[PDB]
RNA sequence: GAAAGAAUUAAAUUAAUAUAAUGGUAUAACUGUGCGAUAAUUGUAACACAAACGAGUGAAACAAGUACGUAAGUAUGGCAUAAUGAACAAAUAACACUGAUUGUAAAGGUUAUUGAUAACGAAUAAAAGUUACGCUAGGGAUAACAGGGUAAUAUAGCGAAAGAGUAGAUAUUGUAAGCUAUGUUUGCCACCUCGAUGUCGACUCAACAUUUCCUCUUGGUUGUAAAAGCUAAGAAGGGUUUGACUGUUCGUCAAUUAAAAUGUUACGUGAGUUGGGUUAAAUACGAUGUGAAUCAGUAUGGUUCCUAUCUGCUGAAGGAAA
RNA sequence: AUAUAUUUUAGUAAUAGAUAAAAAUAUGUACAGUAAAAUUGUAAGGAAAACAAUAAUAACUUUCUC
RNA sequence: CAAUCUCUAAUUGGUAGUUUUGAUGGGGCGUCAUUAUCAGCAAAAGUAUCUGAAUAAGUCCAUAAAUAAAUAUAUAAAAUU
RNA sequence: AUAAUUGAGGUCCCGCAUGAAUGACGUAAUGAUACAACAACUGUCUCCCCUUUAAGCUAAGUGAAAUUGAAAUCGUAGUGA
RNA sequence: UCAUCUGAUUAAUUGUGGUUAGUAGUGAAAGACAAAUCUGGUUUGCAGAUAGCUGGUUUUCUAUGAAAUAUAUGUAAGUAUAGCCUUUAUAAAUAAUAAUUAUUAUAUAAUAUAUUAUAUAAAGAAUGGUACAGCAAUUAAUAUAUAUUAGGGAACUAGUUUUUUAAUAAUAUUAAAUCUCGAAAUAUUUAAUUAUAUAUAAUAAAGAGUCAGAUUAUGUGCGAUAAGGUAAAUAAUCUAAAGGGAAACAGCCCAGAUUAAGAUAUAAAGUUCCUAAUAAAUAAUAAGUGAAAUAAAUAUUAAAAUAUUAUAAUAUAAUCAGUUCAUGGGUUUGACAAUAACCUAAUUUUAAUGAACAUGUAACAAUGCACUGAUUUAUACUAAAUAAAAAAAUAAAAUAUUUAAAAUCAAAUAUAUAUAUAUUUGUUAAUAGAUAAUAUACGGAUCUUAAUAAUAAGAAUUAUUUAAUUCCUUGGAAUAUUAUAUUUUAAAAUAUAAAUACUGAAUAUCUAAAUAUUAUUAUUAUA
RNA sequence: AUGACCCACCAAU
RNA sequence: GGCUACGUAGCUCAGUUGGUAGAGCACAUCACUCAUAAUGAUGGGGUCACAGGUUCGAAUCCCGUCGUAGCCACCA
RNA sequence: AAAGAAUUGCUAGUAAUACGUAAAUUAGUAUGUUACGGUGAAUAUUCUAACUGUUUCGCACUAAUCACUCAUCACGCGUUGAA
């Protein structure tokens, strides 16, 4: 409903920054969640304004709409308030007037997600495929068993990397605070506190 | 139109005496707003929570088992001390004076009430 | 077993805090309260922090006195960080420090306080314009134009294909978005000289590109019967206009033509021309300003030079290795 | 009973708590306590008056007591 | 009276001397000029621009809610009666 | 009005922003003023041709000038304040 | 000047002479004129006016050597204080720089559950909130056949209620200049040790210059994630730096000229030619892609791999059994649009008011809602059913997904080591797209190799590598070439070189020269 | 029947 | 396009320097008239065009959007 | 809670009467109609205004002043001028 248009009370101008390449290994938001069949980012991170995945919206409707229980999942928000002064003044007396939403699209991400009753698998591949015709980066179908982007030619699958409980690993090496607190804890200390 | 042109010169705000450090009475070993870090052993913190030296001896960042979620900032009157102290235990403590050992000094001193 | 206390852990700093925002805050700065109402005191301040200086910020301590607290004690204004202003000049103290021959005094010192310099380190006590009559020193260190940089813009193209297209997305059509190209335009930048008019249009003369207007070849074209066409490929050899109005580029319009392409070439072209426009000195008109004057306004008028040295080009000789 | 003097009472007024998030003073000191939000409520009462209730008891002590 | 001298006042582009701020992505008009807070600001500090501020400021807060609170009633004293 | 007219004249009046001695409106006469129309005429033009004279060119005589870092001084692409 | 046009008895034209001008006259009014030109003449004087502006500023050698920032400035073309610079000294002197130690833990070891030593691991005293990461609170976004609230609706018999609504809860999923609960490295900086002392601070007394910077790299604000842009931050160079490279080249890549010289190492970059200097392996490319300035989405053709089906496809008829799918429908039997989408049929043989439907050696089989047009709709008509054809898979079928070393696998390192863990390495190609203007322009030539056949060529492109090659532990061992010798029947066998690539600077060393300084000297004569 | 209509008031010689 | 003043009871115009729920005219209902119309006496209507915010209390106020004459005017 | 502008009846046994009475029409109901009586008045003619008969003067009216009549504007349609 409004992932194409925030309603942010106090709205304000924003700084351009960067589209975050996630160096770390992310993989957050690039991952089927809700859906059976989804598009994701094949390319280098790109900003897409919100006309652009409004009418990738649009495209992947046509086939969605005549589907039996069918659905889209809309994955990502236009967050990003971009302003623009326009092509005709001399130069920063100011800024820019407020223009579209955009949002940051990591390199993985995936932008939607579909599943009918009687969906085939073609048909959506197809759908995505024109939905991507209109976005400005390079898209990539992507399935339940087809594993995550991370890189531009890297990939991974979430199942295989570890399980860990951080509160027995900072019980094993813990942090100087950490020991402070369990000192205090202990009789000598805190029955001399005397607060 | 309009321009947000003004903004306030950046107060240095931080650390001025660092850890090992020998400061001397009466030095600020930080500057901050706000008591992020609180007065410790051997040490006093002015009005705007700045906090400086009252003994000379070496700045030690520590914990306190005690007061927990905290930060000190005390100044140890040795380094070979640890000044998260331990507590049940003498308190180190300095005479700092030196004896009038001239004849006038000392008379001058006791005569005068 | 029960009560009662003391509380302890968790949770919380989202409440609140004199006021922004951040930082801090329950060990509470926050809240209630008693007392009080004093330290919202007075001399020396070390020493740091910050810092060009002038300033600013923390502050041990020594000394005099006050307040509250059994006491430890705490208190030199507020949780912190804004809340301000130099000197000079007067003023009112205060001072007991000078006292111009002496004594007084006048006045001046010293301390205390005072009112603004918000273009807020304050040029004086006190100062707006216009110049197309303009002048000098300069800068091109920051605009004019032309080159460059750039490619939003502009120009063209492509992928995809919603929707037209009788019936069919791809005969022809092609939105919004997508990806490029281009380096023509409107920009943007100030990097060229800013002693580059070639001052923006015409004439003379063209050169070049091809992104082909015609002409030649050729695919498709229920939307090729034929003829007209439409659309696309190759293709730049040749050719691509004369008037009415307008300074005009442009456009409308007439008459034509096979067609009347699109550009580049310092928006091709004056040391080759014109000078109508934009254009200084006169001038008047509407509007603006108290006015001088002004204006993207409209209008009458209005000064351009140069014997070619080099390169280049057009011809023409001489010399010469033949 | 009742009369005169004399007085006394009645000038009728909140806090009774070291009060505690209504409004009142914002500098000092000393002592003490914890807020807000939310939800189940409740004459009028409702989205929005006031008011009530909304974590855990190991251990420790005291008192009674089988 | 009025004229002249002197003083005083009014008035004045008649005229004379003067000044007409700077920042500005050429200039001008607009806008601004001091303080404080966050981001920018890249985990010390510092950090710009006609940068973004839902920005904030040129303060505000005090003479106070007093007084009474131990020797008392008659009467006699003054070892506290 | 012209084949066709952003000009001209007439007229209309949502007079961006006319108006009465900064004079209003309308004529005659005048104007080296300006705009437009007609006729006549033209080498202005279609389209230039021819001719005369003064140069220009060659010989003799006398004999300048602005300019000039130094020049053994081509084309194109690229280049570079 | 000429041609023309105009006044030509008048406000006419002119001669001689005079008067009025430099705060200043004259002006039928133009800033017009006042002696070749005035919004105010000329001369002399003030007077060397004044110039934050412009230009100029003259010999040589030596040593050091900037800045274009902050602050304030009627200040932004200036000037002052600092920041950066120089000279000459000073010492209670190492305070300067850099690095290490500092810590956590494990093993063993020795003492007394202890705490020393050793060794190993760990981004290892202290401070911080960037990246990173994350969704906690805060700021936002998503999704629920959830619930609940009331409702919008809903039969019914207002209730119940049912397919919508909002919020809010529940769960799950996300992002952010001004959120950071996880959280780097760089960094800030601590004491002592250590190495720099022919070296650093610090301090004394003096001189400056600069306050227009530029580019390049990185993280940013602005700008359109435009600019040789603009605003700072950081690093370097330039500025002020000659040299080699990058065709040319302020800033990039190297590298710092004292004077030589030119033997030895080299750097960056290169080694077909131009043009100093080379030979190899192994892939892949065929496009001159390309060869020192990498142009895209997309299409195509390939290539691997992973599935599934594979050794059973083009070739080959038949396209059928509900079916003519149902509805509406002039028209619709495939396709009219809507709508629906699976089901029967298995010969050799049959009636209007009753026997699942049987396992017969097997009903079943999408093997089609004619794929899809066609057509008035049908018919016609292609039509899923699908093959012949297999020394079999080991490998040459289709339908895709894919374009990967994460995972898995292989290769290797590291620890205990008879192979235990951890780290590292290993996964696509070509064409098209292609696109302006003096002239083709990889710098130019030109480069892709071919037996026969020269001593003889065979990338000069791209990918990964070598200095012969393979082994071995830079150094080798082996051997194969390459060479040449030998002495024998062009071969033979033995021998030996030699396998150390090369060019390459004004770098370095070397070899001499100069000056300076510290340290020793030698000689001659504040000794 | 022809046949929808009617409109003004102000203050003295 | 941020950027100055105006958005009222049916109509017009209110009010001003707060101390607020006005005026006629039109309209409805009487009356007057033979019947109108004047004239006369009786009632109607303000969200004083919308958000939020303040002194005890803003039509008023602050604080800016959905609305009314607008903004081009260093050209060689 | 004696009822605004405005308006109605009545001049003598009348008005007024919180004085009653009767009848007709009713199977039946009078705050109405028509009759009866009891008590029983003030105020007055002098102005305007209205309606009438008598008279004056005027009179463009005559279904007669609720007459009649006039010009502009607005509508539609002829003719004839200026240009």
């Amino acid at each position: 409903k409004h992932e194409y248009a925030p309603r942010f009370k106090i709205v304000q101008k924003k700084q351009k920054g960067r589209v975050p390449v996630r160096t770390g290994g992310s993989i957050k938001g690039s991952t089927l969640q809700f859906g059976k069949y989804g598009l994701r980012l094949k390319s280098e991170g790109i900003r897409i304004s919100a006309q652009q995945l409004k009418e990738a919206d649009n495209a992947i409707m046509r086939y969605v709409r005549p589907l039996n229980n069918g659905h889209l999942w809309r994955r990502l928000c236009t967050n990003v308030a971009v302003c623009i002064k326009g092509n005709e003044t001399r130069m920063g007396k100011g800024k820019g007037g407020f223009d579209h939403w955009m949002v940051r699209v990591p390199t993985g991400k995936i932008l939607f997600e579909i599943n009918g009753d009687d969906l085939h698998e073609k048909v959506a591949r197809e759908a995505f495929r024109k939905a991507g015709t209109k976005l400005p980066g390079v898209y990539e179908f992507v399935s339940l068993d087809s594993l995550v982007r991370v890189g531009l030619h890297s990939f991974k699958n979430p199942k295989d990397d570890p399980v860990k409980n951080f509160y027995d690993e900072n019980a094993k090496k813990p942090s100087k605070k950490y020991l402070n607190i369990l000192k205090s804890q202990e009789p000598q200390y805190k029955l001399f506190r005397g607060r | 139109s309009r321009t947000s042109m003004k903004d306030s010169a950046g107060r240095r705000l931080g650390p001025k005496k660092y850890e090992g450090q020998d400061v001397s009475t009466g030095e600020i070993i930080m500057r901050q707003r706000g008591t992020k870090f609180y007065p410790g052993e051997n040490v006093g913190i002015g009005k705007d929570h700045s906090i400086f030296a009252l003994e000379p001896g070496v700045v030690r960042y520590y914990l306190d088992p005690f007061h927990p979620k905290r930060k000190f900032i005390g100044v140890a009157l040795r380094r070979d001390l640890k000044l998260p102290s331990p507590h049940f235990e003498p308190t180190v403590r300095r005479f700092g004076r030196f004896e009038l050992t001239n004849k006038r000094a000392a008379y001058k001193e006791e005569n005068s009430i």
